[PDB]
């Protein structure tokens, strides 16, 4: 159960 | 300016190509036309269509021997969710026994994952700087700094029940540690219980996070 990706560094 | 050939890559033989979707899709070549600065590469997909395709967004169907790969390669790798997708990414990390010899891939979206040596293809004619066709800014420009710096890794230790805030999409979450596995480590959102496998190099984590921008 995985949310989809947050990427590699915060959000701008 | 039709070719037969160019280098390893031959007109009949099978290939992945990129659709628009942004999926890959196994095929085969059907010609190589030089067209203004390079070559393009015209692949008939095996369940339905045909594209005109640069170099960079086809790969080769086989799975390479691993020491042909290496920290920026570009490749293709099964994404999974539950389903099974082919996508793009670069090559973050190489087999080792640390990681029970995978390849560690940073796909074009930012997803991170282990894979295996039979779960990746490379793709034929990536640019020389390989992160230069990424779309997605905030990835590519991720992707360049990690691989210029690349022995040079800063990561956090994290354990087992450790308790971080964990960002994602702008916001800053309550999680656990639940699993470290490499390079990798799985946190549970603690508002939901859904999981993230996030790189222990990255700034998402609170303790990364609080130790680059201190200075």
């Amino acid at each position: 159960a995985r949310k989809s990706t947050g990427g590699k560094a915060p959000r701008k | 300016g039709e070719l037969s050939k160019d280098g390893d890559l031959i007109v009949s033989m099978r290939i992945l190509g990129k659709k628009r979707t942004k999926t890959w899709h196994k095929g085969t070549l059907i010609a190589i036309q030089t067209v203004g600065p390079g070559k393009k590469y015209k692949v008939k997909f095996d369940n339905k269509g045909k594209s005109l395709l640069s170099g960079n967004h086809i790969a080769y169907d086989y799975h390479p021997p691993a020491d042909k790969l290496y920290v920026g390669s570009r490749v293709v790798a099964k994404y999974k969710d539950g389903q099974v997708w082919l996508y793009a990414g670069i090559v973050a990390e190489t087999p080792n026994v640390k990681n029970k010899l995978r390849f560690l891939i940073f796909f074009d979206d930012g997803y991170a994952s282990y894979v295996t040596q039979s779960e990746l293809y490379p793709i034929c004619r990536p640019l020389k700087k390989t992160w230069e066709d990424i779309e997605d800014i905030s990835c590519r420009d991720f992707i360049e700094e990690y691989v210029t710096a690349y022995p040079n890794r800063p990561m956090v230790l994290l354990k087992s029940g450790q308790l971080i805030k964990t960002e994602w999409e702008g916001t800053w979450w309550k999680s656990r540690v639940e699993e470290v596995d490499g390079s990798l480590v799985r946190i549970l959102f603690l508002d939901d219980k859904r999981c993230e496998w996030i790189y222990r190099g990255s700034t998402r984590l609170e303790p990364m996070f609080s130790m680059k921008t201190s200075s």
